[PDB]
């Protein structure tokens, strides 16, 4: 059957995972103590197991979860500990201290392939300008790629904002991921801290947030992206479908995910909460989880996730009057732009949560070159920082080299050109 | 994993580390018997971070403890936390150190040095993962600077892959309380310059600063400051030590703000300090929590931070706060202000949160500046050494420990070079 | 039919034995008083196969337990199954071997071996068809290592026509438990070599391994390790006692196992181990289990078997399974890692399997490998050995109980060229 195996690397990504699994306990009935098969792995005593890898080379986040509510849920392996962070250092991830621990990973992982009849493939949660989740992340996903090769590796990773930020390493370590993820990953879905916040303080008319709210937000995307292996319903959406659909080019491939409707216990009631309206939702500027405006891009390829009560007649309509629109720009080469799934699941509510019950949500997967603009400003950030040679001392003392930097410096620019080259 | 081993130098090394030990012991509900009387899990999780376990449930820092007179010492045993210290972990020579750096550094300490590297050693083996060291010392002594700095010097040597970490009391620019002070600064940062990674710079005019103006408070004791220093310190290892939202380490923040390996000199602050007559009177927001954080007034150095520009600071949170606000209030001050930080580092402010706050607050906050403005102290100190070396006044008392001319020299280059550097970016 | 008589020899095998005991009389319902408490009649049926029947139901191992000092013979007696063995099965001598292969095999051990002799004979006289004899020893000791290879020479010469099978406990690549281990490991290999049909190696550091990386146990006793240790040998004997689909023997298996007669030195291994804590998170499936059993993390030898390859695996599964999957499962092993198995013996694995699973579990597994690797061991002992006797070092010890030179330069010769018949085969 459908199976798939999720990977959970940082605290930001173990964070999320944490959600992400409460979210499917919730779904499934599984209780905290494990009392389906696409995730959870089913053990002879009414046990249900989930098939997940979660690392971490500081030991805080993985001994909370350990003590934690859902610690009887997950194995005693799968939770996989380190004994320092990399510390916002892409070189102590990828090749001081990675190198210690990445062996153990790849052998949980080659445990829970042998475990599935049809592994579909890799799941996999980190966060652009951590340190654990840039350079370990990285040289996983290189792993990976040399063993099973056409197994699919989608990527959730956290895009650092224009506007703010939580760390000052925090260009480089994105550029290094960049360029060492340009040639394995499969699909890189993006998510940004800031644009949240935003939506929090419209849509919601909530504007006291916290980490676990987005975590939860992020959580419900994922489920609704991996709605289709768990449930039955019209279009029924493959984890292999989404490259086919999202790539146009092997190295442009960084779809922004969006979730509509995200609102509160208020306003559903005012709202008619129909499929158009959602759609629409879908397609506004402010609404969209980066920062960025997709009225300074063209949109190449999009996917629609629809989940609970929607009439396929009503979702083509939404979507031609979406095509009518001047705006919303398309391509010129990418005429049919949208691939659509439907499921008759309706989304689940989290108790002590920001969102209520809803008939009918929909998850929106759009590759574009908005995008170009946000990775222009990422090099600009990295120019300005690396023209003094500032931090370089703690990148260059842990293995890497001058040159490296500049290397990456030109596969962005390259990027960049191809990004305008499909503009046109 | 991640243990750290303390030292504490002279006369105030001793005496602001006892403070110290105190207020670490309150945090982690360990009594002065060692005993633990905590209410949370949390409480011992981390407890091997500072504390070694023993035979009866009982906890003893790893902390060593120096002098080249044994009053300081004698007295701190004596003292209400005194006994929790192993008492093999005393280590102190005979003869004092005559605020001379020299009789620190080169001739008494040398003497005294090698028992406490076994000592050290032998703390470092008991590590399942020894993050590194933390040394509290003057500067303008004989035993912290010159032992101190001798002390930092073994055990770089020793461990050059573990952080090295100083709470070090400076010098203070109207009230000296000694006549060689800048000598033995001088002498004790061309070291440091070249063998720690990072020296939290604490200015006791400062501190009367902020007991007076900020505090109310008409009568403070150097208890009181020893008090401050050690809730500063506390501050920058909470993320070791407890869960949180964004973990902070010693490491990581080393990476946030040291830009260049020499600009390793920060201005600490904490947050808030309030009257116990004004309390009820402030509203504990996050936002005047960050204002108060950024307020030159409430800094712990000799300088005017807007007399130079920030490279960059670290900020770490304490208690239950929205991410969201913190983010936006630092976005905040840096449009605003832009002028005050350095335009080649964008978001020159990273923000740790720890969700379990100090006794007593529901919110705290610890402040980190690596500022420009630093050369201020520097050159000052500069300015007051030439002004006696330039007359040899005082040097016959070095020298007769077999100190050359030429040391002096290159300290003062050193620190020229140091400051040219901070004028570089300022 | 088919009588096995057990032989225990010095310490760590008596020690062993005595968890052996225990074991057996557990997995056939015999209380250590000799009385039957059972549930099944499967489990009296082949009881003849270890144990004697006495007046009023009394069960009786045919145990033979030799020491030349009375100490631990005392304390398995004073132990908990000790009073079912036969008191008059218990031979011991006065005077102690001082880990001296000489003495156990030359001087103390020959004035004493004819009094076990005696007993062994007396034992196999009770058989109606004795399928050999079971040997526990030490192999770096004087006791097991030189009374013990002394018994074994004796035995096969007067019963050259029964197997012979020993588990030797050998020393350890990094923590040697004696100086003259070398020595008396070597002189006791030499002998066995000639005189057993097989042995199981078991090293103590892989055991260790096994308690601290597999079983999560932070404390282990060598109660424990003995504890692995017995079930590993129940499992080998499961066949006799035991209905089943494939029914084992040690014969078959030897038949199996020894492709060159000298070569009959393996690798022992045990599945499930399993944490306590993770235990419902293991499903107990067959092709785990195999991957459990073919895992270097789990043999109990001082080999890494991927520096080798196996000449012949057997195994032994225990409880109810599906022969086609198991069938599969060995296929699946050898079409995906041809490499690590001799090219020259297509089907190099064997497969038994025996109805009734030992206690607590519903499948378990027991491992034997015949692996090119075990010769890293003996070139290991080799290079020791030469590096003491090349100065004649400790030498006196053995040359004053009548050994000569001579002796030693042969046991190097028999050493080295089994590593070099080993070597062949890699
Ligand atoms: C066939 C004989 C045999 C040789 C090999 C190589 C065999 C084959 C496979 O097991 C049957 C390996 C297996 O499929 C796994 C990958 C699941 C796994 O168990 O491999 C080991 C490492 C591997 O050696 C590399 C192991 O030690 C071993 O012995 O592997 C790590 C482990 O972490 C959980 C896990 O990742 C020696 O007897
Ligand atoms: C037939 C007449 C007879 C002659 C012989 C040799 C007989 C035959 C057998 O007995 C019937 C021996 C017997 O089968 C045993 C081996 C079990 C055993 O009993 O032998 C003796 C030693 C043996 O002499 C060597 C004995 O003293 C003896 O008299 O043996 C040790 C004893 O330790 C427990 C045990 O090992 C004299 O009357
Ligand atoms: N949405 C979300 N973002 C997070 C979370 N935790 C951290 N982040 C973001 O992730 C980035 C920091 O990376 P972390 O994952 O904390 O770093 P790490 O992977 O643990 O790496 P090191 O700590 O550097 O070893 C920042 O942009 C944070 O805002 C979380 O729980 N949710
Ligand atoms: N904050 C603080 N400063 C102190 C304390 N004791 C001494 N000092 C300061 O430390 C400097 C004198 O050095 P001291 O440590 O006593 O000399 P040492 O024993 O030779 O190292 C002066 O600047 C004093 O103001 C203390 O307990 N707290
Ligand atoms: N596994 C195990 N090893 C043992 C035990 N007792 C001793 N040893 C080991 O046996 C060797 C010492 O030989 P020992 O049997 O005590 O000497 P002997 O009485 O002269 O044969 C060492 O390698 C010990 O580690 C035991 O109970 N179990
Ligand atoms: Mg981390």
């Amino acid at each position: 059957m459908r199976e798939c195996i999720s990977i959970h690397v940082g605290q930001a990504g173990v964070q999320i995972g944490n959600a992400c699994w409460e979210l499917y306990c919730l779904e499934h009935g599984i209780q905290p103590d494990g009392q389906f098969n696409t995730f959870f792995s089913e053990t002879g005593a009414g046990k249900h197991v989930p098939r997940a890898v979660f690392v971490d080379l500081e030991p805080t986040v993985i001994d909370e979860v350990r003590t934690g509510t859902y610690r009887q849920l997950f194995h005693p392996e799968q939770l996989i500990t380190g004994k320092e962070d990399a510390a916002n250092n892409y070189a102590r991830g990828h090749y001081t201290i990675g190198k210690e621990i990445i062996d153990l990973v790849l052998d949980r992982i080659r445990k829970l392939a042998d475990q599935c009849t049809g592994l579909q493939g890799f799941l996999v949660f980190h966060s652009f300008g951590g340190g654990t989740g840039s350079g370990f992340t990285s040289l996983l996903m290189e792993r990976l790629s040399v063993d099973y090769g056409k197994k699919s590796k989608l990527e959730f990773s956290i895009y650092p904002a224009p506007q703010v930020s939580t760390a000052v390493v925090e260009p480089y370590n994105s550029i290094l991921t960049t360029h060492t993820t340009l040639e394995h990953s499969d699909c890189a879905f993006m998510v940004d801290n800031e644009a949240i916040y935003d939506i929090c303080r419209r849509n919601l008319d909530i504007e006291r947030p916290t980490y676990t709210n987005l975590n939860r937000l992020i959580s419900q995307i994922v489920s609704s992206i991996t709605a289709s292996l768990r449930f039955d319903g019209a279009l029924n959406v493959d984890l292999t479908e989404f490259q086919t659909n999202l790539v146009p080019y092997p190295r442009i491939h960084f779809p922004l995910a969006t979730y509509a409707p995200v609102i509160s216990a208020e306003k559903a009631y005012h709202e008619q909460l129909s499929v158009a309206e959602i759609t629409n939702a879908c397609f506004e500027p402010a609404n969209q989880m980066v920062k960025c405006d997709p009225r300074h891009g063209k949109y190449m390829a999009c996917c629609l996730l629809y989940r609970g009560d929607v009439v396929p007649k009503d979702v083509n309509a939404a979507i031609a009057t979406i095509k009518t629109k001047r705006t919303i720009q398309f391509v010129d080469w990418c005429p049919t732009g949208f691939k659509v799934g439907i499921n008759y699941q309706p989304p689940t509510v989290v108790p002590g949560g920001d969102l209520a019950k809803v008939q009918r949500a929909v998850c929106m997967l759009s590759n574009t070159t908005a995008i170009a603009e946000a990775w222009a400003r990422l090099d600009h950030k990295f120019d300005l920082m690396y023209a003094k040679r500032a931090f370089v001392h703690w990148y260059v003392g842990e293995g890497m080299e001058e040159g490296e930097f500049s290397e990456a410096r030109e596969d962005m620019a390259a990027l960049e050109k191809d990004y305008e080259e499909v503009g046109v | 994993m991640r243990e750290i081993v303390h030292i504490q130098a002279g006369q105030c090394g001793n005496q602001i580390g006892a403070k110290f030990w105190e207020v670490i012991s309150d945090e982690h509900g360990i009594d002065p018997t060692g005993s633990y009387h905590g209410d949370s899990d949390l409480q011992l999780e981390r407890i091997n971070v500072y504390y070694n376990e023993a035979a009866g449930n009982k906890y003893v820092p790893r902390a060593i403890l120096v002098d080249l007179e044994p009053g300081t010492m004698d007295s701190v045993r004596s003292g209400p936390f005194g006994q929790i210290f192993r008492p093999d972990n005393f280590v102190f020579g005979q003869s004092g150190a005559g605020n001379n750096w020299a009789k620190g550094h080169y001739t008494e300490g040398a003497e005294l040095v090698d028992s406490v590297l076994d000592v050290v050693r032998k703390e470092s083996e008991s590590c399942d993962c020894l993050q590194g060291f933390q040394l509290t010392h003057s500067l303008g002594g004989g035993t912290g600077s010159g032992m101190g700095t001798l002390l930092i010097s073994k055990i770089r040597e020793e461990y050059p892959d573990r952080i090295m970490n100083t709470f070090s009391v400076v010098p203070s620019p109207k009230v000296s309380d000694t006549v060689v002070e800048p000598y033995n600064a001088t002498l004790s940062v061309h070291q440091l310059v070249e063998n720690t990674d990072e020296t939290y710079c604490i200015d006791n005019e400062a501190l009367y600063d902020i007991c007076f103006r900020t505090l109310k408070l008409t009568t403070p004791t150097y208890g009181d400051l020893n008090h401050l220093v050690s809730a500063t310190m506390s501050g920058v290892t909470t993320c070791l030590r407890f869960p949180g939202q964004l973990n902070a380490d010693l490491r990581k923040l080393a990476v946030n703000m040291v830009p260049f390996p020499r600009l390793h000199f920060f201005m600490p602050g904490f947050a808030p300090l309030t009257s116990r007559g004004s309390q009820q009177y402030r509203a504990l927001t996050v936002p005047e929590l960050t204002q108060q954080m950024f307020d030159a007034k409430n800094m712990m150095a000799a300088c005017d931070p807007r007399h130079g520009r920030y490279l960059t600071v670290a900020a770490v949170f304490r208690g239950r706060m929205s991410m969201k606000e913190v983010d936006e209030q630092m976005l905040n001050v840096q449009n605003k202000n832009s002028s005050y930080f350095v335009e080649w580092i964008p978001n020159n402010v990273k923000t740790a949160v720890c969700d379990i706050p100090p006794r007593g607050l529901k919110m705290s906050a610890t402040f980190i500046g690596n500022s420009t403005a630093i050369q201020e102290l520097f050159k000052r100190i500069s300015e007051q050494f030439t002004a006696m070396f330039r007359r040899k006044a005082f040097l016959h008392w070095y020298t007769g420990e077999g100190m050359d001319e030429m040391e002096f020299t290159e300290a003062e280059s050193n620190m020229n070079d140091l400051v040219s550097e901070y004028q570089q970016y300022q």
